[PDB]
DNA sequence: CTATGACCATGATTACGAATTGC
DNA sequence: TTAAGCAATTCGTAATCATGGTCATAG
């Protein structure tokens, strides 16, 4: 629809180009100037034109040591290494490499690993023509033949085999989303006859570019173009949609320029004639071929930078591609920027111990960038459900019906289009509100990796990139060590608690950035690790090296500076600047998203240390990891000895303090005073006192005062939070307990939060007992919503769940009769509830889908929920304040309240009802019993105040759907399984149905036909 | 039949007769006739040549827990 | 018709494998 | 071709052992 502005008057012999790049690309090419791999770079100007840039003359290489013989110091054998062996038996050694310009170069460099000296050594630099020839050469120089005139006897290892685009960016100092400049007279626009579809197309040599480091005025962001879209399909009853039978009926698109607070384009393309919508364009077609063609032409002409959505990768784009393949439309799958290239669906998997394992499809688009917001949520955030409704409530606050809204009239289709446009608008709001893209651009500028790697890869490519960028400045080469496999080492210490309930303030002192500052201030690195022999026979121990608790020796900083201290120092300053910016916000959600930014930079700095100990990885050095955790243990026991030893009764202070807890970075010391001001004063004195026994940047700091405190086990406690004194209290802290885990029911987590509220804030155990009694009583009397009963568990890799029978695996692998095409896959979460049956050996035989127990009305196992979900967390919490008469107190508060329960041949009942007073079954329909006939005005009085309260609950719920829907004049259709509103509006109809019929036992209060 | 099942499905979604997914089909036909909006005399003449069948004398979504 | 013996099951306790959080 | 690392508390689920209760036989 709307086009980009027109590039007026660029003349290359006088004017430069200044543009900001988004994507890079590799390309094997003809039309050479009179190398074959030429590079592509796509970007945008400071105004809004689209620029493609072709870069020429770059070829991959690596290094290898020159062996000590008469060969690789003699030029005849250098060019003979270039020369091929013409023998017949060298077909395995000069064919797959063959005649390639590997070349011969002599340079003086060093290896990374260890500390041998300040002296370098000769290495050979071996270029290669193509990037897809470094793999057979590696298969032909190490295990292949290297008998060539006795120049290089096998073997010499390969060093610095890295990726092509990463080697380009390490070479020329270009980072992700960078400002690039072509100077005047260096670039030719009309040298390249147009093979792509951008406006400006330059054709430059790889030594002409200028990279501007992002800082000062070069810290801006260009006006990018962002698209979001959503589709609709018309299915059958029960049957989930399938790309060979179910047509695509509506596509809806939203588009904006980045930096402007509203969109500028709003389009909706339908398949029958429709009705107009104010604010958007509407076009209609009588066939699906025109609809797919129209969308492909719009996406070529608008030419967006970024494409977003929600689950567009695994649902939307391959559905469109398969549907275009079935209907024989040849011109659809050309969505990219290159004019002669069609797109294809390709599977990929990712797995780690940090995010688990996920299997995704990818679809190829060259030039353009994809950001599915579902994958960003699934990677960064740990939530309970990952539906669009659930995250839109958590962050903002909100198939067979559609097939008859489309086979109807055109106002129904207009309603369908407004629904689809709201769906297509929600991920834009989430992208701009959560500060996604600004943090992605800052991550790519601090680490130096492209913008497509932050959605596909892990935390290794970034630390490899930063280490290579720091390695070119002193002249070192990286080695290739690979081992399967070493052993584990010893991790962190935890101090033994003094368990219980405390009501005198405890002050928390901890170290900030512990492991990066250990690695900084004792000069630990790959490049300064001293081997056990190379100290000998030199004897200089003092101020030349140090010794660690695991046992290594490491050189002092008066000889070398390591590489990991400098990378860590850069990351630490970036996080410090993020916190300094965060210290001046007032909005809460903005304060937590800047907390998210600084959390991400601290995770990056700690993954630098975790790179070293990963024995399945790219470069492990477990000696360093052992030295780190040994220093950690030594320093925390130093802290505990010092804190408990100095402030004592004989040293003039009030009370000898005693440490109650410590977990590898923090110390919770109990001081003795019950005044929060005096505890805060002594705690600040203690933190600042103890910090002066270390190198720098090692510092201990005061952080909080808990008053009161509740310690249950290791990694399980709770307390109340004081930041200042006249800032009285902030909130609770629930570390580890049953209120922050997601393996349980909402009922149990709510009860634990409410019990700690009534028990820690108001200090009333009697209201707490009465609360827990009411929860258990309302459980047994069958008046608890089934939202509070839903359990969710993650469906991981299928073989571990083959090894032992679980409940959620049994529910998932059991398909439905309605739909063998929508079922949980690997990596998602399965929700279930437990119904009552008589198979007590197996709780995996009583699990059912919440919607299935909704539509089929199966009962609930209240004894399962009473003794297996609720009871034992309560016995954790309520015991330490009292004795074991407290277990008997809650099991007796159960006992006064356990005696009230509510619930083939079962169908042949009714035709009479039991007495309302004393429950005696009898012949006839009158409500009262003949012995309890007198007391009847009181028994009518009783239960009409129950009908009165059910009437008041019907009306508050069924008009809330009208305000959440938007309209007051049309029907509600919302079966949202993540809304408590749904199925709480279903049971009050039946309560009212039952309670209205019980009062017609009594006669009518008058006539009605008068 | 199979042509009489689309006439009723077309009467059920025309907005000028009312917002009807809680009641029967013949009750909505007589409600519009009282106010006399314009009920057509064909959605009546198939609700008379049938008995109490639940796929003629019921709204489209008379399943569906809404 | 009772008493004794055998079988059978059922319930409880202990030991191992698995989602999430602490580092 | 790509992956951040390990220590666990903790509770659930399954299996094994013990204990009694019921039924059938024999005197
Ligand atoms: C959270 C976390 C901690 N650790 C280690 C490194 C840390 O130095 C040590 C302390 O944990 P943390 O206190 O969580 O982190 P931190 O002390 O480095 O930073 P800050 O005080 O500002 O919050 O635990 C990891 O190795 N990986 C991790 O993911
Ligand atoms: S059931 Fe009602 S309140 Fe709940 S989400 Fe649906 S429309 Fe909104
Ligand atoms: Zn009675």
């Amino acid at each position: 629809r709307w086009l980009r502005p027109t590039p007026p008057a660029l003349d290359p012999q006088t004017e430069p180009l200044i543009f900001q790049q988004l994507e890079i690309d590799h390309y094997v090419g003809p039309a050479q100037p009179v190398s074959v791999p030429v590079l592509r770079a796509f970007g945008v100007t400071d105004e809004g034109f689209s620029v493609c840039c072709h870069i020429h003359g770059f070829a991959p290489y690596f290094y290898t040591p020159a062996p000590p013989g008469f060969g690789p110091e003699h030029m005849g054998d250098l060019q003979r290494e270039l020369n091929l062996a013409i023998s017949r038996d060298s077909r395995g050694g000069r064919e797959l490499t063959g005649p390639a310009v590997l070349a011969v170069e002599l340079c003086s460099r060093e290896s990374m690993f260890g500390y041998h000296g300040h002296g370098p050594s000769p290495f050979l630099r071996i270029t290669v023509a193509l990037p897809r020839l470094v793999a057979p050469a590696r298969r032909l120089l190490e295990q292949g033949i290297r008998v060539a005139g006795l120049g290089t006897p096998s073997f010499a290892p390969y060093e610095a085999n890295v990726d092509f685009e990463i080697r380009f960016m390490v070479d020329t100092d270009i980072v992700g989303c960078n400002w690039l400049e072509l100077p005047a007279g260096k670039y030719a626009l009309r040298l390249k006859e147009k093979a792509t579809q951008c406006q400006l197309e330059a054709d430059v040599l790889w030594s002409d570019v200028v990279s501007h480091p992002p800082e000062g005025p070069w810290q801006r962001i260009a006006p990018l173009r962002v698209l979001s879209f959503d589709i609709e399909c018309a299915g059958r009853k029960g049957i989930f949609p399938e790309p060979e039978r179910d047509p695509v009926i509506q596509i809806c698109s939203l588009g904006l320029r980045w930096g402007e607070p509203e969109p500028f384009l709003r389009l909706a393309l339908t398949l029958r004639p429709c009705a107009p919508i104010l604010g958007a364009k509407v076009q209609s077609y009588e066939k699906e071929e025109d609809l797919l063609q129209a969308w492909s032409t719009f996406i070529r002409i608008m030419d967006p930078d970024v494409i977003t959505g929600y689950n567009i990768q695994n649902f939307d784009l391959p559905y469109l591609i398969s549907r275009a393949q079935t209907l024989k439309v040849q011109t659809f799958p050309f969505l990219g920027r290159v004019a002669g290239l069609c797109s294809n669906i390709r599977d990929s998997s990712f797995q780690s111990k940090q995010t688990g394992r996920r299997d995704t499809k990818v679809v190829s688009m060259v030039g353009r960038v994809q950001m599915d917001m579902l994958q960003v949520l699934l990677r960064e955030y740990k939530l309970r459900s990952y539906t669009l409704n659930a995250v839109s409530f958590h962050f903002l606050g909100e198939h067979s019906i559609i097939t008859d809204l489309q086979n109807g009239n055109d106002q129904t289709r207009r309603r369908l289009a407004v629904y689809c446009l709201k769906d297509a608008y929600l991920p834009l709001r989430l992208l701009e509100r959560l500060m996604v893209l600004v943090n992605a651009v800052e991550m790519a500028r601090v680490t130096g990796v492209p913008l497509s790697y932050l959605l596909s890869r892990g935390q290794q490519v970034k630390v490899v990139s930063q280490l290579l960028r720091q390695a070119m400045h002193e002249g070192l080469l990286m080695p290739v060590v690979k081992s399967e496999g070493g052993e584990d080492y010893t991790g962190a210490t935890v101090i033994e608690p003094l368990k219980g309930y405390y009501d005198v303030p405890i002050a928390t002192l901890d170290f900030s950035s512990l492991y990066p500052s250990i690695m900084m201030a004792h000069n630990l690195c790959y490049t300064t690790l001293l081997r056990p022999g190379t100290a000998q026979k030199l004897g200089l121990t003092e101020d030349q090296f140090i010794r660690t608790p695991t046992g290594d020796e490491f050189v002092k900083t008066s000889v070398r500076k390591g590489l990991l201290p400098q990378i860590l120092e850069n990351l630490l300053s970036a996080r410090k600047r993020a916190k300094a910016e965060l210290a001046k916000e007032t909005d809460p959600l903005r304060r937590q998203v800047l907390d998210g930014r600084q959390l991400a930079l601290k995770v990056s700095a700690n993954s630098v240390y975790g790179f070293t100990g990963a024995q399945v990885g790219k470069l492990p050095c477990l000696e360093i990891s052992q030295s780190v955790t040994g220093f950690g243990r030594q320093m925390i026991e130093k802290t505990k000895q010092l804190v408990e030893s100095k402030y004592t009764v004989e040293n003039g202070y009030s009370t000898s303090a005693k440490v109650v807890y410590g977990d590898t970075d923090s110390v919770m010391c109990r001081f003795g005073v019950s005044s929060v001001a005096e505890a805060m004063a002594l705690g600040r004195e203690a933190a600042d006192w103890v910090s002066g026994h270390f190198p720098s940047p090692i510092r201990l700091e005061f952080e909080k005062v808990y008053f009161p405190y509740l310690l249950i086990s290791k990694k399980r406690y709770a307390g109340l939070l004081f930041s200042s004194r006249p800032d009285a209290h902030d909130r609770m802290d629930c570390k580890g307990l049953e209120a922050v885990r997601r393996d349980n029911c909402p009922l149990v987590a709510n009860l634990v939060t409410a019990s700690l509220r009534r028990l820690l804030i108001d200090r009333d155990p009697e209201g707490a007992v009465a609360h827990a009694q009411d929860v258990i009583s309302d459980l047994l009397c069958n008046r608890i919503d089934i939202s509070q009963l839903v359990i969710t568990k993650e469906l991981t890799r299928a073989a571990s769940d083959y090894a032992g029978k679980q409940a959620h695996v049994e529910l998932a692998e059991r398909m439905r009769k309605r739909d063998p095409g929508s079922a949980p896959s690997l990596g998602d979460r399965v929700p279930y509830v437990i119904i009552s049956a008589a198979k007590g050996v197996a709780a995996y035989m009583k699990s059912e889908d919440p919607l299935f127990v909704l539509e089929h009305s199966l009962p609930i196992d209240t004894q399962y929920y009473l003794e297996q979900q609720l009871a034992k967390p309560l016995l954790r919490i309520f015991e330490p304040i009292l004795g074991e008469g407290r277990a008997e107190a809650v099991l007796l508060r159960g006992d006064h309240t356990r005696c009230k329960t509510v619930l083939g041949l079962l169908a042949f009942a009714k035709r009479r009802n039991c007495c309302i007073g004393c429950r005696t079954v009898l012949s006839h329909q009158g409500a009262v019993c003949e012995f309890c006939q007198p007391r009847e005005s009181e028994l009518y009085q009783k239960e009409v105040s129950h009908l009165n309260a059910l009437e008041e609950r019907f009306s508050r719920l069924w008009t809330q759907c009208q305000r959440c829907q938007g309209s007051l004049h049309e029907d509600v259709i919302c079966t949202s399984r993540d809304c408590p509103i749904f199925y709480m509006r279903k049971k009050v109809r039946k309560d009212l149905e039952d309670q209205e019929q019980l009062l017609r036992r009594f006669g009518p209060p008058g006539p009605e036909a008068w | 039949e199979e042509a009489e099942l689309e006439l009723l499905r077309q009467f059920d979604l025309a907005w000028q007769y009312g917002p009807c997914t809680g009641i029967t089909r013949l009750q909505r036909w007589c409600r519009a006739k009282q106010m006399g909006l314009e009920p057509p005399p064909e959605v009546w003449q198939v609700l008379k040549t049938h008995p109490g069948d639940p796929r003629f004398q019921c709204s489209l979504w008379h399943l569906y827990p809404l």
